């Protein structure tokens, strides 16, 4: 038993972990959503603001907004590029996780099987002292 | 190896004597019924401020 | 809820649960490793012959 | 107002997490009633079957 | 052990129904994406079966 009680124990603290880390992981995808939601309405904030500087007849502040646009639009392509690539590990780590909780419950069941063979192996070695 | 060879008994030593002296079927019932009744108010009392 | 470390009701478990039932199976194991012999078997044998012995010489007895 | 309709489905979440805590916790007492009688019978056989 | 494994197998089995039921529940009501992944508790859980 001794070295399957140790392994049981230590092998289920290390999936809080794991569920920990994809915490993290959603909240990042959360947050970067944010961040490019807000890039978003900060471009269309922009356009509001460039427009009704056309309107009022101040093309140079408009020209002005329009390069916070394309720099806006640039930082959400460059967050947008992350938002993907940073998706791949949510599944990536998903995946890991699917795979060892069936991989706990067969480490319990070979204790039993174990056993059997221990007892076992015991029993020839009383046999053998008669 | 070794290192964690050795850290396997250090805590197989003291596993050891942690289950064989505290897993009694009485203490813990007793303990996790009161336990998880005081835990119920604690939620409350956030959930008190959060709906305030 | 997910279920911590050192979660009070989940950890009770674990102890309580599992070697209650391990001491009710050895229970039985044992239990039926006392009750292979096989003069238990026939003690069940004597049983319904003491009664069916008994039952002639209680009815002869009660005829009168 | 968005951020009070956003902690007040939050909130409802936490309310209604505690209803089913109340019934989570009203299942473990019952529970130690049963296991104490199984616990018992069985350590009143370990002896006897011991002898 | 023999016993311990049966009661788990039994249990399995047991499981494997209780899903069949939930399944076969949310098919009538509507729900046929929550029972597939109710088909997929059974089949893992007959493998599991196999195992023991």
């Amino acid at each position: 038993e001794k070295m399957l009680e140790q392994a049981i124990l230590e092998m289920q603290e290390d999936l809080v972990q794991l569920r920990q880390g994809v915490a993290q992981a959603i909240a990042a995808q959360k947050r970067s959503e944010k961040q490019y939601n807000d890039a978003q309405n900060e471009i269309n904030k922009w356009q509001r603001n460039a427009q009704l500087a056309l309107q009022k007849g101040d093309e140079n502040l408009a020209r002005q907004a329009l390069e916070r646009k394309k720099t806006y639009t640039d930082t959400s392509a460059a967050l947008k590029a992350s938002l993907d690539t940073q998706s791949t590990q949510v599944e990536t780590l998903k995946r890991n996780l699917i795979q060892l909780e069936s991989k706990i419950s067969e480490a319990k069941t070979k204790k039993e099987m174990l056993k059997a063979r221990i007892t076992t192996a015991k029993a020839q070695e009383q046999l053998q002292g008669m | 190896m070794g290192l964690f060879d050795r850290i396997k008994r250090v805590v197989s030593s003291n596993l050891n004597d942690l289950v064989n002296k505290a897993e009694d079927p009485e203490k813990m019932l007793e303990q996790a019924i009161l336990e998880m009744q005081e835990d119920l108010v604690q939620l409350r009392q956030g959930v008190a401020q959060a709906i305030a | 809820v997910r279920g911590m470390n050192t979660s009070s009701a989940m950890s009770a478990f674990e102890r309580m649960e599992e070697k209650v039932l391990m001491q009710e199976s050895r229970a039985q194991a044992l239990g039926e490793l006392a009750g292979a012999d096989l003069e238990t078997q026939f003690a069940q044998l004597e049983g319904g012959s003491d009664v069916d012995d008994e039952l002639a010489a209680l009815k002869a007895q009660m005829l009168p």
